[PDB]
């Protein structure tokens, strides 16, 4: 007997947009 | 007699099970390499060593996401918070399931949580903190997202778009709830008076 999961719909912030905040500093 | 809502309602377990899950899944994205070294720095929790976050916007999805796991942890509603590791396809490659009940009677005979919480949480954190040497390795690029597997019974007749606290949620699709027979790792169990928990990996096979 199956049970609701839930996700977010919004992604966690791409590794992408991380490394280039560090890079900035 | 002893109940979980002689806790302040299940409050108190919601709210060390939010702080343990905010600092257990830095230190997951830090030892898995989910992001890069140089955003986390070392602080200590539990008395032991943490890698936590100090990119903005990442901490407060993991905050935002975790506001939202607070009212279903106080109303009873978890089995099981999963950090969920993606490969570059957005097919699961990894798992860290959290495991978590909370029966309506305290077991009497278990550790007290609240005497010990230190070093109850601290065993979950060491063994987090040296995992990737039982694990697999990754393959590059790879994201994260947070499955809760709810206590609530299904039922067809359903909106796949849930909002909590204004966040929209989607019932999980089989591209994440599915994974081909993984190999289940073993990291840490517990059970005290007000909270069983168990952590394990289920990695791809």
């Amino acid at each position: 007997d199956k049970k609701i999961v839930i996700m977010p719909c919004k992604c966690a912030p791409s590794r992408q947009l991380v490394q280039v905040w560090l890079q900035a500093k | 007699t002893l109940t979980r809502q002689d806790l302040n309602f299940g409050q108190v377990v919601a709210d060390v099970l939010c702080e343990f899950l905010e600092v257990a899944v830095h230190l997951i994205l830090y030892v898995r390499e989910v992001y890069p070294v140089g955003i986390f720095q070392a602080r200590k929790k539990y008395n032991v060593p943490v890698q936590m976050s100090c990119h903005p916007e990442l901490n407060q999805y993991i905050q935002d996401t975790l506001h939202c796991v607070k009212p279903l942890l106080e109303k009873n509603d978890v089995e099981k918070v999963v950090v969920v590791i993606l490969d570059k396809e957005h097919r699961p490659v990894e798992k860290f399931v959290f495991e978590i009940t909370q029966p309506p009677l305290l077991s009497i005979s278990s550790d007290s949580l609240l005497s010990h919480v230190e070093q109850l949480l601290a065993a979950f954190i060491l063994k987090i903190s040296v995992c990737d040497d039982v694990l697999d390795h990754n393959p590059p690029g790879c994201t994260f997202t947070v499955l809760v597997h709810t206590r609530e019974a299904a039922t067809r007749n359903m909106e796949k778009i849930q909002v909590i606290k204004d966040f929209p949620w989607i019932l999980a699709d089989e591209q994440d709830v599915h994974m081909h027979d993984p190999r289940l790792i073993p990291l840490k169990t517990m059970t005290s008076d007000i909270l069983k928990m168990q952590l394990y990996v289920e990695e791809r096979a």
